[PDB]
């Protein structure tokens, strides 16, 4: 992930969850109920 | 299962860009509708003759 100083981990998605979901995205699936 | 898309890679670097070298006039098509029938009905008629 060398995009040259500019970060994108909290939009592209996480491997540590089974969902495949970023972590902006797993935070509104759990914010809409 | 569906497959959404073939896979496709795509080889980013730091320090390598992809320039076109040719290029295809592509045509395509787009429908849309506009209008529909123009229908009227008599509701006296339509209801009781
Ligand atoms: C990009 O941003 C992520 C998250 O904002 C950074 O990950 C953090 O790294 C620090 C240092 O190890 C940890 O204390 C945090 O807990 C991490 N956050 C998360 C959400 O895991 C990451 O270091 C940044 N830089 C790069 C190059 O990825
Ligand atoms: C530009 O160079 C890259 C890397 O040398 C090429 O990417 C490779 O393409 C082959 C053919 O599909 C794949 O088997 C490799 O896995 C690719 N490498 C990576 C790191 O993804 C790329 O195809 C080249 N571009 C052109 C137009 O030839
Ligand atoms: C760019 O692409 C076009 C395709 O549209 C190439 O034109 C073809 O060239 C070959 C070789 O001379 C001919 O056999 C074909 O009949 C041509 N096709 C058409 C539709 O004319 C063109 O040569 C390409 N240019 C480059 C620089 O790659």
């Amino acid at each position: 992930k060398d995009f040259g100083g500019f970060n994108f981990s909290q939009i592209l998605p996480d491997p540590s969850k089974p969902s495949k979901r970023s972590p902006i995205e797993d935070l509104l699936f759990n914010k809409v109920t | 299962t569906m497959s959404l898309g073939a896979e496709n890679s795509v080889a980013y670097s730091n320090n390598s860009i992809a320039i076109p070298t040719n290029f295809t006039i592509s045509v395509t098509t787009e429908i849309l509708p506009v209008s529909m029938t123009k229908t009227s009905v008599d509701c006296t008629m339509y209801i009781c003759g």
